[PDB]
């Protein structure tokens, strides 16, 4: 119940390896679901332009 | 930096914002694409004409001859999507979802 | 009846009574006489603990 | 080296252009011959490491591993040649190509003189192994197992690459000699703390350490036998070779930081051997057994005392030859019954008499009786660990008591019992199997006479 | 980096009200950035739904910063040790608890404490020893 | 497309990009970019399918404005400096405009959104030109002006490139889409050291181009576009799948394969500049690239996916394309690691 | 070279060599109606290269020596097995139709390549745009299931769209009772056991679904049994027809360059036939497929590339 | 049916064809040579001849030399009445301690 | 024999998204020939009124 199960095969596998897989996966579904509308793409360009020029103080 | 220079670059800035703020018409975006090269032409001309950079008068025309060349292909691109979709509406310009 | 759903991952495995293989009728025919086990009978989740040469739950007189 | 590396490389075109059926013959011929040549490096001079060229050098630690790897190469050939005899000539030739290439990297890695050159080939061993476990595996979980093995090793190795090049820019050259003679005190500081963690985690994952070890039960069990040996018999020690070399610079920060690793290995080795006390797959039984032995090597390195380093190499070599043996043993049954469950094939001494005897000495070597090299390694660590702390003998011996139960457990469950009634396909053991098993245990008991050769670089 | 200077200028273990309000601003500022992107790539419903999405994203980000700044500073006062990296860990991961509180998931809250606390501790090391992430080209 | 017209149109793109690397005038740099843009659109519209028009429209709409934005910082730099020479920019906001304009011509930051679909829509051969020849012209400008770019802006955009590129590849099916996300991840790799050292950016370029061009236009030899379609190729040409895995493993960068050439050299330079957190996270997310690299190799050669009975027909025939320069290109993209001192030659 | 881009650049036009005798006529009639006989006679009368209807081993005919290979090694489906057990779970029914349709793709590509490389006409028996009516007929009879229909339609949409229709199709109508009589005069035992229901199912969807829509892009001249025997007359009608439909009236060298480039690549013309759509009738598993391929590669002449198999006796193998 | 695959054929009894089968491959004659090569190129020359080479190697990591260097150092040191081995490792006279 | 991928293993990779969700639950995979299905053609022969009605294809009638 412990040792072989719980700690191993459940816990030690769900803390380091699988959680990193889940973290890499939850937003993988996101960053690969762009709706394909040109309006949304160029609107994200506006923000990326706006935040970089002055809001992040990237000029200086 | 005088006011006449400011009004042009600011016009470019608002032209840039409207270009990437696609409404439900590709022609309007193409029209708003038309803004900057004219703003670029105007902005370039005041700089070059003011500073008496005689040879640099090249570039204003050089700017226009090719910056209009995309408009040559862009309009045909617009009529191409309007020959299969029958509409310049950009909401249907998303067939490349997957 | 399956094991209690404590989240331990036991699944739908049957909760056979905690009774060692030592508590088997020796004279009854067994397909695995060294384990007193037949064929296809769903074996205990902890068979390798209640096996003949391990923990035995046979009733002591006292 | 050039005198071992070149013959190893030249086996590659030889096997490819060899005769249709003579591939197994010729490859076995010269791989044994190359191992004989590698016996020449077992000699070491007084204190200076045996140096041949700028890029290649050997010491009293690399050479005992070099002979082990080249001696292993014939063994995987014969063990795997049973089932591989039922596919295309190119497929079989591709396998022998891959073992030859895999061995080639191991020989060049162990004698690498530059730490960067060491890391390049140390991680390069992944590619030959990864394809072995995946392509020629005989299960379905191999697909997930290969990913687990590759990603665990790589996720730890990458910080090492960043850490290694940092030493190059700051200190200068990373030659294993110039590093030793120009050791500077790595003072305690948060940047040095992560410097210590990066240079150590890469080798810890490949040990594996308790917690960073779940790739082993998946990789080793699902891997083919030609692989199932090397992932347990040589390249785990490759992580060991990395530790004993990289810790030349990590002083005195190691003693302040070693505590989480020591407790994880020293306490986890009891838990890992407890898994072996209740297991269902024979391959998994030996796999978790390897973790317990390697965990004992993990703690052994970190005291950084003369006795610990000797017992480290002694157990490191002995376990590899041992754990390789048990995988051959599990292979023989797995071919006859076509399953890995322990209780399915109870009773083998009744049907196979000598197989029980080989199983007896195999389970005895893991039991580590005196004067077997396993015992001569574990005993040295116990004394070194006891000098470090008197309490650890409770944990150190507990495994020694626990390891007796499971090491004899498959002996009782498989051999010593009534033969299973329904099974009827057990055949008299082929003379290949018995000859292979003798090739494993005869050097081990012969090595008992002269432990000085394998005792390490501090004898 | 006016907001970044606003936070880092306040000495550790003092002016906790200023440190908290600076923490809210930094947490608030990143709230607008993520929400504005979310509205852009994913078109919401009518504007009231859009600001509802914007409000939620900003609220969590501000809340994570708010409690983190509070506990990261009072810990230095109470424990009388500002230099320790743990002084950021104990509050750095509590933001993960706050994220779990607004998302209603024990697993995601606990895992976020595992990660955010480590990163928050790492940030303290970065300021202490002299770590640089965007280092200028030196060689 | 009449072959004579097709050859001329590629030559113009050949000429347009070549003009950028040989120009010393800011206008002439913008001059070839517009010609290069003007010539690719017909090349992309090779099949005239509605998807191809979608890809061409997206590519034009994201590149023409970048050339327009390109001209904007040119005059502003002209306004504050008065010289068109390709040199350091003497006005900060112009170069802040410049880096974004050049990058979104390329796509590393959220600017990258056009790369995935546009690659998918166009043909496989057309996808090659966009992804192995269009990355030199913007990099040519960035190499020349690398002296004074803001390190904060460039590295952030490089981080986002490899982080977004690797993450999106995991959830992709069409081999064209994995190609775009793999390219996005690698472009951040090559441009991360761009402010620090320029030689190892060009190192990554030649290294990345060789493997990408080889494995793109080898995929053309397989005549497949989906993971399942690529999976079937083991039965027809198992050598192709075997070669597919070698470059795929090289694509990830596992030593001693030559795909580890850039990743190694990049970490060396960033470490030399005291930037050490930057490479480690940069190296970490490279595992995401390997995962879908490894997944594709799983379905290609490492296992055997089910085939189809009608595919027995293909065994009786053979390919007709002469795989121009293909065979040598795998060799120098998976085995050239021992030739590492060749870095000095690029300087 | 084999009409590469260099060839068309240097002057290898296609419309230059086309003459009015360049026709892609097909003779497609009912089952056992002697349409093959009429197709052969038309070829003899005109300058048309006759292409008899492709079978299971037509691919074998065009490859190697033309010797038919093992049925399992060359299709895995046999026509007579479908006759005896049309409802067998082995899927020999749909596999027979699907492989035959792929054989039709090769037949069309060979006809188009010869037509566009020599200018000679071609007469076909049951061209590409014919197999779909039997698939529908076999579907309604119940020999195959619905999922066979959608898959086959998927092949038709993906592949046949890339090709172009015939000039004027020749149709032969012979009544089903006479066809059921015509099967008996043959005497091949697998050919008697076929029911009149399937024969009827062939004919009704024929006149409802092949003649109507092909008529739009290619005229149809019906020839019943009495005029199916007539062959001198039928040539006159096809000569008195200008083919004002399809793309032939507006076909140029540019599209012909693309058409020959794709057709010459025999792999490409059926590259889209092996869609990863997995059907129980068509999906050969990994072990079975691998074993058959080993059988294929061990065969003579196929071990290496054509002209490079030293087993057959290709000399100079070290210098080619 | 779903899939068209041949099942697991069998586990070929290698002993059945040749009763003296050796367990290396199908073909007897090469298989007979297979022990003749693994035994000859194994036990004979890398195990027996291998052992004699390593066991009789020229002395490894000189000890009997170091054992030799003991007696004259101790004999010299004890005979003239000087402690047989000094506490300090390196000469301390030339050591310049800080301040 | 060693385990080999079956049809149920291929369906995992066969979808338009490797790891599907509620958003991708209806995303149809792209057509295999990459030619998306042509929708209804948008051509309108304006019935000209004269005075005789006229049905034109472009300019010519
Ligand atoms: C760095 C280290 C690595 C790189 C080293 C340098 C070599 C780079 C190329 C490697 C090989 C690429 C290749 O062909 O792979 C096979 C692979 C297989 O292609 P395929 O399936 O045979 O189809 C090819 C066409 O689609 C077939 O289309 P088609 O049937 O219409 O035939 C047209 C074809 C065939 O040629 C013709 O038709 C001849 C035309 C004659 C009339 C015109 C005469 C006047 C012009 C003559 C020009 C010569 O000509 C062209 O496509 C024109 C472009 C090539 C010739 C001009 C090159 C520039 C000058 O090629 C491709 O996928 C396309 C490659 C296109 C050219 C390369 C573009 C990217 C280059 C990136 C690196 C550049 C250097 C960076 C430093
Ligand atoms: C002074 C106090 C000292 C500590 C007192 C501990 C009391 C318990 C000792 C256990 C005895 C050994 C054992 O495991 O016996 C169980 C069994 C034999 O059972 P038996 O009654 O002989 O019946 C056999 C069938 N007729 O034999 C078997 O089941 C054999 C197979 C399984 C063996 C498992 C052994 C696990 C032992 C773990 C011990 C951990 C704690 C140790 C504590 C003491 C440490 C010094
Ligand atoms: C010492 C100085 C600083 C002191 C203060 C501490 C730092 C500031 C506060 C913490 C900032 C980092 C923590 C995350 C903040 C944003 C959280 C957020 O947006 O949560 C909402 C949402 C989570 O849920 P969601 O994924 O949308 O799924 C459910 C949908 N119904 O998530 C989203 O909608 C967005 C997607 C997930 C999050 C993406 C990453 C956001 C953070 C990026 C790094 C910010 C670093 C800031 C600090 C350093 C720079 C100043
Ligand atoms: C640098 C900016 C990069 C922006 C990239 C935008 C495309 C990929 C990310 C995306 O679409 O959303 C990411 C983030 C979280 O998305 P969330 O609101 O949690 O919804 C998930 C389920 N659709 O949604 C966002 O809007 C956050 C984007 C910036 C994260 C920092
Ligand atoms: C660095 C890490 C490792 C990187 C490489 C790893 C490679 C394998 C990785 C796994 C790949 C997936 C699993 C196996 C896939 C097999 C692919 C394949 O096509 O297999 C079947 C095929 C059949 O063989 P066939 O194509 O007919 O060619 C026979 C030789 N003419 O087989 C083949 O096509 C194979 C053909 C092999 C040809 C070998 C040629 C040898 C030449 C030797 C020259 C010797 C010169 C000696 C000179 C001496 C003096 C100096
Ligand atoms: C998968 C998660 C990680 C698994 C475990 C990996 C090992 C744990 C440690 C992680 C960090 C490894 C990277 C080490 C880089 C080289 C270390 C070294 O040589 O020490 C330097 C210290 O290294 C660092 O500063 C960086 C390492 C510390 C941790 C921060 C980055 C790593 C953690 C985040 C990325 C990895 C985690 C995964 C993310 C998805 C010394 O330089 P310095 O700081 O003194 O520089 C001079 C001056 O003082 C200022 O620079
Ligand atoms: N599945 C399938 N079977 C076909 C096709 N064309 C012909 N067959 C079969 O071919 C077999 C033999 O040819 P028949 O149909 O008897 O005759 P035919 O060649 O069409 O015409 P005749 O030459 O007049 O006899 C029959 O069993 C047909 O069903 C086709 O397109 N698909």
């Amino acid at each position: 119940k412990s040792a072989s199960s719980l700690l191993d095969l459940i816990w030690l596998e769900t803390i380091l390896p699988k959680t990193t897989s889940f973290i890499q996966m939850k937003m993988s579904i996101m960053v690969s679901n762009q709706k394909g509308l040109i309006k949304l793409y160029f609107l994200s360009f506006l923000i990326t332009i706006m935040i970089s020029m002055t809001l992040f103080n990237y000029h200086e | 930096m005088p006011l006449v220079y400011m009004n042009i670059i600011m016009a470019f800035a608002i032209a840039l914002a409207g270009l990437l703020m696609y409404r439900s018409h590709l022609m309007s975006s193409l029209l708003c694409l038309e803004g900057m090269m004219l703003s670029l032409f105007i902005m370039s001309t005041l700089i070059i004409l003011n500073t008496h950079f005689t040879l640099a008068n090249m570039m204003p025309i050089i700017l226009l001859v090719f910056a209009a060349c995309e408009a040559a292909l862009g309009l045909s691109l617009l009529v191409m999507v309007s020959n299969t979709y029958g509409t310049d509406y950009v909401q249907n310009l998303n067939l490349l979802q997957c | 009846e399956p094991y209690p759903d404590d989240g331990m991952g036991y699944g739908d495995y049957p909760k056979l009574p905690d009774r060692s293989q030592q508590e088997r009728d020796p004279w009854y025919d067994w397909d695995h006489p060294d384990l007193r086990l037949n064929w296809g009978e769903p074996i205990h989740w902890d068979l390798d603990m209640y096996i003949r040469n391990r923990v035995d739950t046979s009733p002591t007189p006292v | 080296m050039l005198k071992i590396i070149i013959p190893t490389t030249m086996l590659l075109p030889m096997t490819w252009m060899s005769k249709h059926n003579m591939i197994w013959i010729n490859a076995t011929v010269h791989s044994l011959l190359i191992s004989l040549i590698s016996l020449s490096l077992l000699n070491q001079l007084g204190e200076n490491s045996l140096n041949f060229s700028l890029t290649f050098f050997s010491d009293s630690l690399s050479a005992p591993l070099l002979v082990l790897t080249t001696w292993l190469l014939p063994l995987m050939l014969m063990a795997s040649q049973s089932h591989l005899s039922k596919e295309t000539t190119t497929r079989k030739k591709l396998y022998i190509t891959m073992l030859i290439l895999l061995q080639l990297f191991l020989i060049m890695t162990f004698t690498a003189t530059e730490l960067i050159l060491f890391y390049i080939l140390f991680e390069a061993t992944l590619v030959p192994t990864l394809i072995i476990i995946t392509r020629w595996g005989n299960q379905t979980e191999r697909l997930n197992a290969g990913l687990y093995f590759l990603f665990y090793t790589l996720a730890g190795s990458l910080p090492l690459l960043v850490a290694l090049v940092y030493i190059q820019n700051t200190t200068g050259s990373l030659n294993f000699l110039i590093i030793h003679y120009w050791s500077h005190p790595l003072s305690n500081s948060w940047s040095n703390i992560f410097m210590w963690l990066a240079c150590i985690m890469a080798f810890m994952v490949k040990m594996p350490l308790y917690g960073l070890h779940l790739w082993l039960p998946k990789a080793h069990v699902e891997a083919p036998i030609a692989g199932s040996m090397v992932l347990a018999a040589v390249l785990l020690k490759l992580g060991g070779y990395g530790m004993m070399r990289i810790t030349t610079i990590l002083n005195p920060l190691t003693n302040y930081m070693a505590y989480p690793f020591l407790m994880l290995s020293m306490w986890g080795m009891i838990m890992t051997s407890s898994i072996c006390l209740r297991q269902t797959d024979l391959k998994s039984l030996i796999a978790y057994s390897s973790v317990s032995h390697m965990a004992l090597v993990i703690v052994a390195i970190m005291i950084q005392t003369p006795w610990s380093f000797m017992g480290a190499t002694a157990l490191m070599i002995a376990h590899g030859l041992t754990s390789s043996m048990l995988f051959c043993l599990a292979n023989t049954n797995y071919e006859r019954v076509h399953s890995r469950t322990m209780i399915l094939a109870r009773g083998l001494q009744t049907l196979l008499p000598l197989m029980a005897t080989w199983w007896l000495m195999a389970s005895l070597t893991n039991l580590a009786l005196p004067p077997s090299i396993n015992l001569i390694g574990e005993l040295f660590i116990i004394t070194a660990s006891f000098s470090w702390s008197n309490i650890t003998i409770i944990l150190m011996g507990m495994n020694m008591m626990i390891t007796a139960l499971y090491s004899l457990y498959m002996l009782i469950t498989t051999q010593r019992g009534k033969y299973t009634h329904h099974i009827n396909n057990i055949k008299a053991s082929f003379t290949r199997e018995n000859a292979l098993m003798a090739l494993h245990i005869l050097p081990l008991l012969l090595l008992t006479l002269n432990p000085k050769m394998i005792l390490g670089p501090l004898y | 980096k006016t907001l970044l200077h606003k936070y880092s200028d306040i000495p550790e273990g003092t002016e906790c009200h200023r440190k908290a309000y600076a923490s809210t601003s930094i947490g608030g500022a990143t709230g607008l950035i993520v929400s504005a992107y979310s509205i852009a790539l994913k078109p919401p419903a009518s504007f009231l739904e859009g600001v509802a999405r914007t409000g939620r994203y900003t609220f969590t980000s501000a809340a994570i910063g708010a409690i983190f700044g509070l506990t990261s500073c009072i810990s230095a006062q109470v424990r009388e040790k500002p230099d320790d990296p743990l002084n950021y860990f104990i509050g750095g991961c509590a933001g993960g608890l706050t994220l779990g509180a607004r998302t209603r998931s024990y697993g995601i809250g606990a895992a976020a404490c595992a990660y955010m606390g480590l990163t928050a501790a790492l940030v303290k090391m970065g300021q202490l020893e002299g770590w640089q992430v965007f280092a200028e080209p030196k060689v | 497309m009449n072959p004579i017209i097709y050859t001329t149109l590629i030559m113009t793109v050949m000429s347009g990009t070549m003009l950028v690397m040989i120009s010393s005038h800011w206008l002439l740099i913008w001059i070839g970019f517009e010609m290069n843009l003007l010539a690719m659109i017909p090349v992309l519209m090779k099949n005239f399918n509605p998807r191809a028009t979608e890809a061409a429209t997206k590519y034009f709409l994201t590149q023409a404005t970048a050339s327009m934005m390109l001209m904007m910082a040119i005059i502003i730099n002209l306004l504050y400096s008065g010289q068109w020479t390709i040199t350091k920019m003497f006005n900060p906001v112009a170069m802040t405009m410049m880096t974004m304009a050049l990058a979104m011509k390329l796509g590393l930051s959220p600017f990258h959104f056009w790369v995935p679909e546009v690659t998918q829509g166009i043909s496989l051969q057309a996808g090659l030109l966009l992804l192995t020849w269009q990355k030199l012209a913007p990099l040519s400008v960035l190499c020349q002006i690398s002296q004074s770019i803001n390190p904060n802006l460039m590295l952030t955009m490089a981080m986002l490139s490899i982080l977004i590129g690797g993450w999106g590849g995991l959830n992709q099916t069409q081999l064209r889409k994995i190609m775009a996300y793999s390219s996005i991840a690698h472009m951040g790799w090559m441009t991360a050291v761009l402010p620090y050292n320029t030689t190892m950016t060009i190192l990554n370029l030649l290294i990345y181009i060789t493997m990408t061009l080889a494995m793109f236009m080898l995929l053309i030899h397989s005549s497949a576009t989906t993971t399942l379609s690529l999976s079937h190729t083991w039965n027809k040409m198992p050598v192709i799948t075997s070669l597919m895995m070698v470059t795929l493993l090289s694509m990830g960068g596992l030593p001693p394969l030559s795909g580890f050439m850039p990743k190694w050299m990049i970490i060396q330079e960033m470490t030399k500049n005291e930037s050490i957190i930057m490479p480690t996270l940069m190296a970490m997310t490279a595992l995401l690239n390997l995962y879908f690299y490894m997944r594709l190799a799983y379905s290609s050669s490492l296992t055997m996916f089910p085939s189809t009975n009608n595919m027995k027909m293909k065994w009786q025939f053979e390919h007709t394309k002469q795989m121009k320069l293909l065979p040598t290109m795998i060799v120098l993209s998976t085995l050239v690691l021992p030739m590492t001192p060749a870095l000095s030659s690029l300087n | 070279l084999q009409y590469g881009p260099l060839a068309f650049v240097l002057g290898e036009r296609t419309t230059r060599k086309l003459t009015e005798t360049s026709k892609v006529i097909t003779v497609d009639g009912n089952i056992c109606s002697g349409k093959g006989r009429l197709a052969r006679e038309i070829a003899e009368k005109l300058g048309l290269r006759h292409f008899p209807e492709a079978g299971i081993h037509y691919a074998d005919s065009t490859t190697g020596d033309g010797k038919p290979l093992d049925v399992q090694l060359s299709g895995n489906c046999s026509l007579e097995k479908f006759y005896d057990d049309p409802k067998s779970n082995d899927g020999n029914s749909y596999r027979l139709q699907s492989w035959l349709y792929a054989s039709r793709l090769l037949q069309y590509a060979d006809a188009l390549e010869h037509l566009l490389s020599t200018g000679q006409g071609v007469v076909l028996e049951r061209s590409i745009y014919s197999d779909f009516v039997f698939l529908e007929a076999m579907y309604r009879q119940g020999f195959i299931r619905k999922q066979c229909v959608e898959h086959y339609n998927e092949v038709k949409k993906v592949t046949a769209c890339e090709y172009l229709p015939p000039h004027v199709v020749v149709y032969v109508d012979v009544p089903v009772p006479e066809i059921q009589s015509r099967i008996q005069k043959k005497g091949n035992p697998h050919e008697m056991k076929i029911t009149a229901a399937y024969l009827q199912d062939i004919e009704n969807a024929y006149k409802k679904t092949f003649l109507p829509e092909m008529s739009e892009k290619c005229e149809v001249l019906q020839y019943s049994a009495r005029e199916a025997e007539d062959a001198e007359k039928v040539v006159e009608d096809i000569e008195y027809l200008k083919c004002d439909k399809g793309p032939w009236p507006d076909q140029d060298d540019r599209t012909f360059h693309r058409l020959r480039m794709l057709v010459q690549n025999k792999l490409e013309v059926l590259n889209y036939t092996t869609i990863p759509v997995y059907l129980p009738e068509i999906t050969i598993g990994a072990h079975q497929s691998d074993r058959v391929f080993q059988k294929f590669t061990e065969l003579p002449g196929r071990k290496y590339s054509p002209g490079y198999n030293e087993d057959v006796g290709d000399k100079w193998i070290w210098l080619k | 049916i779903r899939l068209q695959e041949d099942p697991d054929p069998e586990d070929e009894n290698l002993y059945e064809k040749n009763p003296d089968s050796h367990g290396y491959d199908k073909d007897p004659i090469v298989d007979l040579w297979n022990m003749r090569v693994v035994f000859f190129f194994g036990f004979s020359i890398v195990l027996v001849l291998g052992s004699t080479f390593v066991a009789y190697l020229p002395d490894y990591r000189m000890q009997e030399w170091a054992r030799r260097e003991a007696e004259r150092l101790v004999k010299y040191r004890e005979a003239n009445g000087l402690p047989l081995m000094e506490s300090n490792c390196f000469d301390p006279n030339k050591i310049q301690l800080p301040e | 024999r060693q385990w080999q991928p079956d049809v149920e293993w291929a369906e995992q990779f066969g979808g338009a998204v490797m790891y599907p969700t509620k958003e991708t639950a209806h995303w149809k995979p792209p057509p295999w020939n990459d030619v998306d299905p042509p929708k209804d053609t948008l051509v309108s022969n304006l019935t000209l009124n004269f005075g005789l009605v006229m049905e034109l294809s472009g300019e010519m009638v």
